[PDB]
Parts: structure tokens; sequence; C-alpha cells
DNA sequence: GTCGAGTCTAGAGGAGCC
DNA sequence: CGGGCTCCTCTAGACTCGAC
């Protein structure tokens, strides 16, 4: 009988899986623990509820190497990270001769022997390197020059685009334009993800054994700072606890060098020739730039020497380092549809911006007529603008007769043409127009000049005045201290945010526009997304009427993401692989396009750029999901697998919820579901819509995505006012009283439903050296109780669970790599958006990849239970709800990414069909439960 | 109503109130267009040509006759599609049988109303490969709608609707929301190849075009646009009485005038500036030749009704320093600018619009 | 003969090789014009417009329909004079009733041959009766100068005074085709007979202002056949080279690609192509053709067309920016920087 | 010697992700 | 006491440098 039940009747793991994972020998909970759990659940009304058992799962799991699961994971991580710790130790004991007096002006790699002799080499040929790459931003993303070091060797690299001057270089990058750097190798840098993207062999579809260590990641692991901590640190360099300042620094190479090595200050090039200089500037100052790059490399080497022992001490579990190594090899395949997406998104953005600018420019041009007669003093919107005027400053006929008249006219016109001597040499900018209209127009010298007030947008403070926006029939007025608002006439010397008296507008009252975050925030733009419901209701109205206001807000919502992300997305470093670099499987596949382009984008991820050791990527960890109304939201859908390949991945179901629940249960009694919160977490299926997210989304009419925010806020210290404001923002049909009532209902029972979890989190946070419950990773120095005492308490309490989730990600990556190497699954790591792991797998191994992902989730949950001493796993949280098998990155495998820039969808505009989501039973039926071929 | 009065007053429309009616304007039985209307239609046709033929390497002009002879007497043309299909095989050689390629033409077609209504039509016939026929149909729908909205003060009034024929062929129909309702200004039909096969019976070897490495019989995408109804749509869209036509569509770009005394001396400068602007491709209204001088307010109102972008006022002070008063219809604001840089400013304003 | 074969092959004239003949072309019964022929006719129309309507305040465009309704049932227009005469009253308000003024239009006119269609450029000049012959001679000289301006052999354009049955002064402009001399333009001093016929009674409407007095005008009809003028210029322009005047040539510059790499050179050629198009220079997109022929064959093909210059982009253009340039008039090849090509072409067109 | 058009920087408010 | 990030536009303020 595979069906098992704990003393609390919760369906535990299948018998075979329990024997293969935990084995016989687990200590019994005891009478007292079971009595406490039963009493708690009975008091909270959960003991008598029966639940239909989930079908049992019988799997022949891969053998576990150690005596228990912890030893298994330790052995796997040690096998993974052994070749790279050796290279790190090689770097830590390096004797490096001084940098050469003169750097070599030669394209490619050059090795500097003793005393500075320059010898040309093809590749550095080292097991370990400290690498820094300089890129001339004027000429694009192609690398300009680089310097690398190793034990007893200085290396320098120069590109053709630096040593040679030519009329045109290709704007479409190729691996032949990158730096050749590639059994295992370790590359160390301060933003090594940036330097990784400029390596030739890092864009091949097949993976490479080279891994990358980052000093920023290790700094955040050892002595990192929070964003609030970073702000305070920078302010203090220019809360009663300040001991953390002397043991922490910001993620700048100079500051890290000051913190760890503490030598002379690091010097930078004053002119910043790479960021804001031409290639000629770099050619003229080649030696100085090479010297500065070498200085940066030396500083990084010293920092790594000072950091590696500290990181290995504060993060002793090998799984942490193995996951950090695996998290820095992200890979996003793309094709010519990437260029199509860029072009179409830019075109749609330009069209919508042009419609908005047409409306605004018409309103501005028609407004200039109020200058006559000083009628602007009677306009309730534009009276406060500057209407100043600038004076202009100063310092039949015969053929012969017609020719003579034409020559006379031309000469007379040329005579007056020469009076330019008296004209001032600086052309005055629109003297005859009012100042406010003057500021909205480009100057004639501007190369991107467009007639009319082209410099006009909804974000400008004059746009609401031009559109004559009204809130409940009151004109919008801007206060420098209290943001936007409206004026209620009737003053002699309505209920809203408050009648602020700092404005002193005669015969009016200033009321701030209601803000989604409370009365302590200011409204900087009335065209925010949160005002679309108010525009539709009729409280917010535009002067021209009709759809002018609603269309403005709609276009703002459509182009808001692209406005903030077009520079990031368009400037993505895409390296297009030629036909030779592609695998034979891609070429021979029926979907192969001979005239198409195949390439990849390497995300520039900092593996540990958070106090919780989360990853950071400005674009791909910010990439919006596809929406019917968002322009360019199909960004992730453009990450499309090559022919013969699919993107197999999955997302963890209620990750931090279950981590908190298991911590609270293990602290209460050594069983799953001891506490009410743990029982609720297990008793629920996402397919049936009974999980906590869906239960909240049903109890209050908000969406499940908003229920995520609500629940995770409540867990991590959000008060009742925050919950009320969130409910009112996400559910427009609620009132203030109803929001307060539903806030109490979700906060009534949290001796409570989640008391034990809170106690465990506070106990771990307040210990002398807070550590992760699973892998034992220590918190940053700048957050220990000695350093900060009772400061940043919410940060550390959330850090417990968030770093536990990062450990979950580390375990998932290690287990997936182990399963792919053991059973020879022809796939590789694609991207990890925190708790979402995506793998680029061939079509022949997609179901095996799904089974490996399910086994990985099972083993990770079992490890979480084991390190807390529970010795069992519930069946509910044993496997993923569904594993996605899709040819493009999207939140769901069925949604056709129809956007304003992609109205026809992925299936029509491109050739991408719908994917499939499979649970454990379907995977077992499709692969017989075996990961073997 | 007032728009028609202004259009006939400013010679956009050339007719009396008997013929200047909505039904006659839409049908095409109205008399000919006034000189400003002719200039506006020329500008609209030039913009259409710039957008469709000039900047596309696959679009070439085609000459279709106004009558179709043979089977008994001949008839006037009702559409430009027939001539384009007749010239398809001949124009295949230009692109070296490479698809897609198009044949574009602007001309007058005759429609029974048995009164005959003459409509000037801009037609593009796109010979697209069969597999990308829907993709090219969507692309041309978006491109033509963006073109109609490019010169529109109210782009939302130009809409699109999906429609199907009796045979079931897919297609789109563009409209302009006139004050009385939506009127069909442009039609796109995803015709197959049966029309070409009917016009070219026999071996289909001639009709084969190159879609990559395969020879296919193209699907005919017909894009027909009514330039007269489009001009009326833009006149309504543009409509202080001022016809805010697009700077690239306005019939007359600039206006010249004489400010004060002496009368004779300013005429030479006005003539020189007139000749320079005409040599630089800027259409000028010679208001300095009007014996019946009027106040500047009346002149400004007249130029606003005529959609005059700028009013250059050469004065006696120009003889001293070379500064000429410049006013614009959009802002009604006066500016001072030197003679040497007026042409460059006008060219920049027209091109960057 | 050979010229017509070249025009049919190089897409000046449409139809099969046996579907075109001299009489069909002259009578307007040809199937049509090829894209190069359409562009040449459009260039001729633009030049005529620049010479007549542009640089003259008194000349205004007119829009006459292709058919005349009402009792003479309806029938196609045969001349553009009637539309201008019908527009005489409406167009009188533009000039504030100040004679003289003219109405010009380039439209297709239908002539019974079969039905023939001719593209005719008509000028109807409303003249005070005093200077009728002076303006007639002025227009004769101006039109003859315009015809001879683009002609490599201006002597082939002639003139001949003629008298009609009514005895009114008239002048005829011809072109000397190889078979013989053919009429391409005619001017007649028609007088107020037609204006009074179309406007009987109440001559107050027909009165204008000539020296602050009201005088009925005398009309001058300047009618020229642009299709036959296009044929005349094609014959004049014709080594198989069609040396059309740069203001009339349909395509100015031919753009091609040398050896590899294909993508980079195609991008450079596309940029140059877009630049030249934005600067009003028509370019033949010869770089899109994957199949390539001999350089001499390509030069001969471009010379059969009215291609002013041929530009070839190679690897050296990537290295330094020099582009091979060949001139149609003189078979000379020179290297020019790719950033100076636009200015050179514009200067050549303006000088021509 | 004064002064006004570029020019860099910092801060605020909005907006994407998990 | 939600937490952890990311980047953008807009605007005010202080600084610079050439022209009168
Ligand atoms: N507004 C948010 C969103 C996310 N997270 C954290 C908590 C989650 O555990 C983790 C992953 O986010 P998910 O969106 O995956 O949340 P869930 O895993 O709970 O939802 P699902 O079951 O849909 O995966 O990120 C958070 O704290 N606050
Ligand atoms: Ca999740």
């Amino acid at each position: 009988g595979q069906l098992r039940h704990n003393p609390l009747d919760i369906q535990m793991l299948s018998r075979g899986l329990h024997e293969q994972i935990f084995g016989q020998g687990g200590e019994m909970p005891g009478e007292a623990a079971v009595r406490r759990s039963v009493e708690h659940l009975q008091k909270h009304g959960l003991w008598g509820q029966p639940a239909v058992p989930l079908p049992d799962v019988e799997l022949r799991l891969p053998p576990l190497y150690g005596d228990n699961l912890d030893q298994h994971f330790r052995l796997l991580a040690q096998k993974q990270s052994l070749p790279y710790l050796e290279a790190a130790n090689l770097l830590l004991q390096a004797q490096l001769p001084p940098k050469p007096p003169a750097w070599a002006w030669a394209e490619g790699w050059t090795r500097y022997g003793p005393e500075g002799e320059a010898v040309p080499v093809a590749i550095p040929e080292e097991r370990a390197l400290v690498f820094d790459v300089e890129v001339c931003l004027a000429e694009g993303t192609c690398p300009t020059l680089a310097v690398a070091i190793s034990p007893s060797a200085w290396y320098s690299w120069c590109s053709q685009r630096l040593v040679e001057e030519r009329y045109s270089w290709t704007s479409q990058l190729s691996p032949a334009d990158l730096i050749p750097l590639e059994q295992e190798q370790l590359v160390v840098g301060h933003n090594v993800s940036f330097d990784r993207a400029h390596i030739r062999e890092q864009y091949l579809i097949q993976g490479s054994r080279m891994r990358f260590l980052d000093t920023m990641s290790m700094h955040m692991a050892i002595s990192g700072l929070s964003s609030f901590q970073r702000s305070l640190w920078i302010a203090a360099k220019q809360i009663s606890s300040w001991d953390w300042l002397d043991i922490s620094s910001v993620n700048s190479l100079a500051e890290v060098h000051r913190l760890y090595v503490g030598g002379p200050p690091l010097e930078k090039e004053p002119r910043e020739l790479f960021v804001k200089g031409t290639m000629k500037d770099i050619r003229e100052n080649f030696q100085d730039l090479m010297q500065y790059c070498a200085q940066d490399v030396w500083a990084t080497h010293e920092v790594f020497q000072q950091q590696l022992p500290l990181f290995l001490e504060r993060c002793p579990h090998p799984v942490t380092l193995a996951g950090m190594l695996e998290m820095g090899v992200s890979y996003l395949p793309v094709n010519q549809n990437w260029e199509r997406y860029l072009a179409e998104a830019q075109g749609t953005y330009e069209e919508l911006q042009r419609e908005m600018k047409k409306s605004l420019m018409d309103l501005a041009n028609d407004a200039c007529q109020l200058l006559s007669g000083e009628r602007y003093k009677e306009d309730p919107w534009l009276w406060d603008l500057e209407w100043d005027l600038q004076e202009f400053k100063q310092k039949p006929c015969s053929e012969e007769e017609e020719f003579q008249q034409d020559v006379m006219a031309r000469a007379c016109l040329q005579k007056l043409k020469g009076t330019t001597e008296l004209l001032p040499k600086r052309p005055q900018h629109l003297p005859g127009h009012p100042g406010w209209y003057r500021k909205l127009c480009p100057r004639l010298d501007d190369p991107a000049w467009t007639p009319g007030p082209s410099l006009l947008s909804l974000q400008m403070r004059v746009t609401p005045k031009l559109m004559a926006l009204t809130w409940d029939g009151f004109p919008l007025h801007y206060s420098e201290r209290h943001g936007w608002g409206y004026l209620v006439p009737g003053r002699r010397d309505h209920h809203g945010n408050g009648p602020y008296n700092d404005v002193d507008i005669p015969g009016c009252w200033f009321f701030k526009l209601p803000h989604k975050d409370g009365n302590s925030c200011n409204v900087g733009s009335p065209f925010a997304k949160d005002f679309l419901p108010k525009m539709e209701d009729g409280t917010l109205q535009a002067g021209p009427g009709g759809a002018s206001g609603p269309r403005a807000l709609e276009i703002n919502k459509m182009i808001s993401f692209w406005r903030n992300a077009h520079k990031r997305i368009s400037s993505q470093m895409v390296v297009w692989l030629p036909r030779s670099a592609l695998p034979r499987a891609v070429i021979r596949h029926p979907d192969y396009d001979e005239e198409g382009l195949y390439g990849a984008i390497l995300p520039q991820v900092v593996t540990a750029s958070t106090i919780t050791r989360r990853a950071v990527e400005p674009t791909w960890l910010t990439a919006s999901n596809a929406r019917p109304d968002r322009v360019g939201s199909e960004l992730k859908a453009m990450v499309q697998a090559p022919p013969g390949y699919t993107l197999v991945g999955a997302d963890v179901d209620s990750q931090e919820l279950w981590i908190a629940a298991v911590l609270g249960d293990a602290h209460f009694a050594g069983m799953h579901g001891c506490t009410a919160f743990g029982w609720m977490t297990l008793q629920g299926r996402k397919s049936r819509g009974t999980d906590l997210h869906s239960k909240t989304a049903t109890t209050v009419g908000i969406s499940r995505e908003h229920a995520k925010i609500f629940n995770y806020g409540r867990i991590y210290g959000a008060g009742q006012p925050f919950a009320e404001r969130l409910l009112m923002q996400f559910n427009h049909r609620l009132t203030q009283q109803e929001a307060a009532e539903k806030a109490q209902q979700m906060y009534a029972a949290t001796g409570g439903t989640e008391s034990e979890m809170f106690n465990k989190l506070e106990s771990i946070a307040t210990s002398d050296i807070p550590r992760t419950p699973v892998l034992g990773c220590c918190i940053s120095r700048a957050l220990e109780p000695s350093a900060v005492q009772e400061e940043f308490m919410t940060s550390r309490v959330n850090w417990v669970v968030q770093s536990s989730a990062v450990d979950y990600l580390h375990l998932m990556l290690v287990a997936m790599k182990w399963l792919f190497e053991e059973f020879a699954i022809d796939g590789r790591f694609c991207i990890s958006i925190h708790d979402e792991v995506r793998y680029l797998v061939r079509e022949e191994d997609r179901y095996r990849a799904a089974l490996a992902l399910q086994i990985t989730n099972l083993l990770t949950r079992c490890m979480f239970a084991y390190k807390l001493g529970l010795n069992d796993l519930p069946q509910s949280v044993a496997f993923f709800s569904a594993v996605d098998i899709d040819r493009c990155l999207r939140k769901e495998v069925t949604m056709d990414c129809k956007t304003p820039s992609n109205p026809t969808g992925m299936e029509r505009r491109y050739g991408i069909p719908q994917g499939e989501a499979l649970d454990i039973y379907q995977i077992i039926e499709l692969t017989k439960g075996s990961l073997e071929k | 109503e007032a728009l028609l009065e202004i259009c006939q007053r400013r010679h956009f429309l050339s007719g009396s109130k008997q013929q200047l009616s909505r039904d006659s304007l839409l049908s095409g039985c109205h008399p000919g267009f006034g000189p400003l209307g002719v200039e506006l239609r020329k500008n609209l046709a030039a913009e259409w040509w710039t957008s469709v033929v000039v900047f596309r390497e696959q679009v070439f002009p085609v000459d279709a006759l106004h009558h179709k002879p043979g089977p008994t007497s001949g008839k006037l043309r009702e559409n430009l599609l027939h001539g384009a299909l007749e010239h398809y095989v001949n124009c295949l050689d230009l692109v070296n049988k490479r698809l897609p390629y198009g044949l574009a033409q602007i001309g007058v077609c005759f429609h029974p109303v048995k009164s005959i209504g003459e409509k000037t039509e801009a037609s593009l016939v796109w010979f697209t490969p069969p597999r990308t026929s829907n993709q090219w149909l969507d692309f041309w729908l978006r491109h033509r709608l963006q073109w109609w909205r490019k010169f529109a003060m109210s782009p939302s009034n130009f809409s699109s609707s999906d429609c199907q024929d009796e045979e079931g062929r897919k297609g789109n129909k563009l409209y302009y929301n006139f004050p009385w309702g939506k009127e069909l200004i442009e039609t796109l039909w995803n015709l197959g190849d049966h029309e070409l096969l009917h016009m070219y019976p026999g071996n289909v070897s001639k009709l084969h075009g190159r879609d990559g490495r395969k020879n296919v019989v193209p699907c005919v995408l017909s894009v027909n646009g009514d330039l007269d109804r489009g001009m009326l749509a833009y006149l309504y869209d543009s409509f202080r009485k001022v016809l805010k036509l697009h700077p690239c569509l306005a019939p007359i770009k600039v206006a010249l005038d004489v400010g004060r005394g002496p009368t004779l001396e300013l005429r030479q400068v006005c003539q020189g500036l007139f000749n320079e602007l005409l040599e630089n491709g800027i259409s000028v209204w010679p208001g300095y030749l009007e014996t019946m001088q009027s106040s500047l307010e009346q002149l400004y109102s007249k130029y606003d009704e005529m959609s005059i972008l700028f009013t250059v006022l050469v004065t006696e002070t120009t003889l001293e320093n070379g500064l000429i008063h410049l006013r614009s219809r959009d802002t009604t604001m006066k500016e001072m600018m030197h003679i040497s840089k007026l042409k460059d400013f006008l060219i920049k304003y027209i091109s960057s619009a």
C-alpha cells in the first residue's frame, strides 16, 4: 500500500518514494507532539476535514550517494564546484610580475613575459583569470580592449576596430567580433557578466565548462548592503546603530577595494573616454586606458583574494557556490523575429506617441491665441505659465527684358542677403512665442528638429493644464510641495486628501489627488494607470471631452513600459551565430530557415546582487509578460528556441508560503501540518483553485496575481492600512468600510494561525550569526545583531525566507545539472527568474527534462524537510503542478501573445504554436517513469 | 455646411449650391475641383506615391487606359485592377520574376450613378506569394491606415473593418468617420489567383513567380483608394475659421505681401523672394500683386481659410536690415527672420512635418 | 524601328513586340506606356508645369472632367479648351477680374480614330484684344524655347505660321521625325467667338479689367501633345545609348553591388539608396538582384535606359568609402567618396 | 565685466519583475 | 513597518564657456 498518512491524517509521500528518500529510521513524533498538533488544528477548525487522496506516484529515483539527503546534495555540489575552487585557490596564491612599462598596440591577445616583453598568443591559456573588458560605446557593443591576469602572466587584448580605421564596420555582431577566451576554467570580474557577454565561445548553443565568479556577488554574500543601507552609506560618506559602516561598502570596485584591501585609493580616468568619447580618443590615449584597465584588474584580484576565504566561511555549504556558478551561465536564444519585434514595437510606439503628440500639439497651438488681450489670466489652467515675449536682438516683355528683370531681382535679393553681419551669431530661439510654448519646441540647431511643440508629453506638468483635466469638476493644480491636485472654489480668506494651506491660491482650496500608496505620497502625473478607473467613472475628465482623456490614459498605459525599456531592449547585445556555429540538429530540422538569422542574448546577471543573494538583470528580470494592451510586452515571447529545441521549464508553487509553513511546523512539532497555516498550505490544489492565493482571490474579488501581493505583504509585515489600500486599488467595487472589514478577516487569526512561523523567523533573525535553515549561509555583516542591533528587522525577517528560496534555487540548479549529466539529457540552463527555472532542451528529451524537473522539486522539498528534521514529505507539495514545454518564454503555454505591436499573435505573425503543460502523471505515462533514453 | 461654403469660397470646390451637396460629392457627379482642390489632390497623390512607389523597391508605375476595347462597343474603365492584371506579366521581368512586387497607378475611374461619376483612384496591386498573403494583407492594412492617419488631425476617425466577399475571400475596408457616418475611402481584398488565370488561360508557367526557391502563382492583393473621397475626408478633418491641413498637403505653402511705403522699392524684393521660393519648390501666393489692399486681419483670415502655412511680410525695414515678418497659421504668432534663411526654414518645416 | 524595340524591351512602351507601330503610337491607340515611359511623361509634365504655371501668377490649374453631360446623353471630351472656357467665370475671381490670366491642364483627351487617347498640355490665355498677337508671339517663342531646351538637336523643332478657315492667326510647332515632320503643338488666336457662344447675352459677366476698364477677353489656345512630344524626345535622345536630358530621364542613378560580403554591402547600398531617395534622386535598385551579369552588359542595359550614372559598391567602399562611378554621356569611370555622391548628383541635375 | 545658452547632476514620482 | 530589485522621464539647481 503506497497510501500513507501522518498522525494528522495528511497524505504523506508514497511508500516507495519515502523509502528511497528518507528510509526507515525516522524518529516517531511522540504522544505529546501529536496531542499538541491535534489540539491546535481542532481549535482552528481543521482536524475533522477530510480530503480526497491524490493518486500515488511510483518512481525509481536515481540513486542517492550519501547516507542521507544532505550528504547527497553535498557530494553533488562538491563534484560540481571542485574544479573551480582549485582555480580560485590558484588565483589566491598568485605571484604576478609588475605591469609592463608600455602596452602592446597589436590586435588580439598578447602575453607579457617578465620585464614587460610582449609575446603574441591566441588565447590566454589559463585555468583562472581576472578579466576586465572595455567597450567603446560610441561604436556600439563591440569590445574595444581588455586586460587579464593569471599567476605569472599579464595579458592584453585589442580589437580590429581599435587598431584599424575603416569606413564601416558591421552593426550585426558575430562571434568573430568577440574576445576568444575558451577542462574547466574560472573567470573572475567585478561585473563578470558584462565581460562574459563579450566572449566568443559563450554564444554557442551547446554549453561550455567555463564558469564565472563575480566579486560583486561575493561582496553581497559577505558584507553586502541593502538599498536603504546603500543610501545611508553614501549619505554618510559625503537609526542609532552605525557600526555596519566600517564593515560594508557599495558595489563599486573602488569602494570594495577600500573595504577589503584598504590600500591607496583607486584612480579612474577623468575623461571617461569609453563612455563618452570617439574611437580616435581611445587611439590617442591607448596607454592610459590600458593602464587604468590593468589597475581595475589588479584591484579585482586583490579583492577576490580578500573575499574568497570570507565567502567560504560565511557560506560553507557547497550547494551555494555550485548554484552561484550555475546561475551565471544564462542563455536566451533569438532569431530574426527579434529584429522584427524591435522594429514593430518601435513603429507602434512612434505611432501612438505621434497621435498623443498630435493631440497635445493641437491643444498647445490653439492655446497660444490667449496671449492676445491677456486672456490667459482668465484661463483656470494656463494662467500660471510664463507668457513673456522676448524682443528681437541686433548688434508682354522681350527675352532680354525678362532676363534683365530676373537678374535685377536676384541681385537685389542677394544685396539684402549680405546684411547677416549685423545679425547676432547666436540664433535666438523663438522670441515671438510665449516662454511656456518656447520650452516645448526643439531649437533649429537640433538635428532631430520637428515642427511645432514636439517636446510635449503627458508626463510634463503643462499637459494636464493644456488638456484642462478636472477632478470631480475642479481644475487640476500643481503644488511643488504636495504634487498634483485640484482647486475647489469657494475660499473667502468637499472631502478629500486634505485642504493644504501651503498653496495660498486666492479663492481656492488645494486637495491632493488620491494616491494608491496613501496620503504620505504625492501625485506627479495625473495620467497614471490608477486613474484610468477614475477617468472611466467620470471623476477625472478632459476639457475637449469625448474620448480625449480616456484615449490619453489608454495610450499612456500602452506605451508606458516601452518608454522606460526601449533603450534596454533595443541595446541588447545580440550575437548572431553563422551557419557553421549552429548544431547539425538545427540545420537538418524541418523548421530551419535558410535565410533566417540565429543568435542568442547572454543576460548580464549579477548572481548575488541582493542581501538575500538574489540575481539581478536590468532587462530580463524586468521583462514584462505579454498583455493585450501593452506595447512590446511580447519581449519574453521573442526568446524562441531554435529548430529541434524546446524550452522546458517550471515554476515553484507557493514557494515562500510553503517555506514559512514548514519552518513553523518544524518549530512547533516534528510533523507536517502541525500548525494551522501549514495544514492550510498542504490542503489545497491549484488545479481545483483551492490554494491560498486562489482562496484569497475568491474571498476578495482581486486577481490571483494581486492575491500574491496581498498574502506576501501580510506575511512580511504589511499592516492593515496597507491591506485596505491594496484591496481598494485592486478591487474598484469596494468601499472604505468594506476594505477595512475584509482586511480584518484576512488578519483576524494570524497563539495564531502563523504564530510559530513568526517565532521561528524572529529567532533565526535575532541569533548572533543568522544563518539559512537549509544550507547554513550566513547573513551579511551589515545586518548581524552586533552591527545593527534592532534595525532593519523586517529586512532580516524577510531575508530568512528569501535566502531560503535562493537556497531552493541553488538546490534545483545543482540537481538539474546532476540529472542532465548522469542521464545525458541534451539540454542546458536557459534562465532562472528567481523561482522560475527554464532549460533549453531538444525535442527528443523534453519529457525526460520534465521528469527530471519533477524529481528535482521532490528532492528539494525533501531536503527542506530533512534539514528541519521532519523525516517525511506531504504528497501535495511533492511535484510541480505543471511543467511547461514551449518553444518561447511565456507565463502560460496556451496564451497567444497578442499585443498592440503583435495583434496577430505568435501563431500567425510567427510560426510558434501553443505549448503544453504536463503534471507528474502525464510525464510518467510519456516516459515510463525513467529518465533513461 | 460651413465647410462647403469655405471650400467653394476659397476655390477648393468649383460649383454652385445646386451641385455642392453631400450626395453629389460622394457619388462623383459634382463638377470639377477648384484650383486649390486640384493642388490639394496633387499633394495627396504625391504623398501616396512617396509612401507606396518611391520608397518601395518592388513597386513600379503602370499605365492603364481609360477605356477597354473589344467585347458590340467598348466601355470606360470602372477600376484600375484590370490594367494592372494585364501588365502583371510584362512587369514580372523588371523584378526578374521575384515576388512580391506591385503595380501602382493613380487615375480617374468611371462609375454609373445613368449619370457617370468620375472618381480619381489610387490603386496598388500586390502579387504576393500564397503562404504570406495574409501577412502581406495585414501589413498593407496597417501601412495604409497609418498613412491615412499620418496627415490626420484626428487619426481615430480613420478605422478599419474585416469583411468577406460572396466567395468568402478575406479583406479589409477602411473608413473615414464623416459627420454623417462612415464612408468607404479605401478597400483591400485578398483575391486569389483565379482572376489572373481567367485573364491568362492556358499554361501557368508564365504566371509563376519566385517565392524564395520555389515558383508559385501569386495571390492578388488589390488596394484601391478613393483620392476624391480622401480629399473630402481631409477637408472635414482639418475643419477662428481655419482649415488646418497638413503642411505636406496644404495647397499653397506661403504668402507674400508688401507692408508700407515705398510701394515700388519693396516690389523688387518681393519678386526676388517669390522667384527664389518657386525655384526651391515652395508654392507661393502673390498677395503683393493685389491692388485692393486690405487690413492685415482680413488677410490673415483669408489665408487661414486657404490653409496658408506662413505669411511673409516684406516691409521697408527689410530694405535696411533684411528682416521680414513671418506669421504661422498654427500659432498665429509673429516672428522676425532674415531673408538669407527663409528658404531653408520653409524647406525644413515642410520636410520635417 | 530599333528605338521602338529598345523602348519595348526597356519598358518605355507596353505590349508585345508586334503590338506597337508608328501609326498606333501617333494616333494614341497603343496599349499604353511602360513604367519608364510613364516616368518620362511625368517628367515632361512637371517640366511643362514649371515652365508655364510655376513662375507665373496669372496661370492657374484647371480641372475639366473627361465627359460633357447634357444635350450636345453624354460624350467624352475631345479638347481641353471647353473646360477652361466653362471655368472662365469661376477663375475670374482669383485675379480680381484682372486680365490677362490663363488656365493650364495636362489631361487625357479622347479622339475618334477605334478610340485614341492623347495626353495633351493645354493653355487657355485670356488676353485683352490689343496685345493678342504680341502674347501669341510671346507664347510661340517660349514654347519653342522650351521644346528646344531639352533637345540635343534643337534644329529638329520647327515652327510655321498658319491660317485657319476663319482667317485667324495661328502658329504650329513641329518635330522632325526620321520619317517626316509631325505636329506636336499648335497655337491659335481664337478670339471671343467661343466665349460668347458658351456665354450668350449679359456680357457684363464676361467683362474684366484692362487698365481700369472693363473689356471682354480674347482667348489664346496653346495645345501640345505630350505623348507625341515624349516620342519626339525619345527619338532625339537616340552604341545603344538614350541620351535623355537629366531633367527628363526617368531613373537617374543605378546602384549595384560588387563581390562579397553580401549583407554588409547590401546594408551600405540600402542606406545610400534611402539617402538618394530622400534627396529626390531616383535610383534603380540593382543591388537586390541576386543574379549578376557582366559589367559591360550591365552598362549597356543602363545606357539603353536613361540612366545618368552607375554606382558600384565593393569591399573597398567598406575600407575607405570610394564608389565606382560611370557617366552615361562619356564612357569614363572615376572613384568618388560615398558621402559626396548625393551632392555631385544634385549639382549635375541643377547644372543641366 | 555681465550675462545667457549648454551641461552635468541629484532628487522625486512612476512603473516593470519575483 | 511587505520585502528584494531595476530603470526611466522631468525638473530644479549649480557650473561652464563664449559673446557683447
Ligand atoms: N509581490 C511579490 C511577488 C513575489 N514574491 C516572492 C514570494 C514568492 O514565493 C516568490 C515567487 O513568486 P511567485 O509569483 O512564483 O509566487 P508563488 O510561487 O506563490 O505563486 P505561483 O504559485 O503562481 O508560483 O517571490 C513576493 O514576495 N512578493
Ligand atoms: Ca512561483
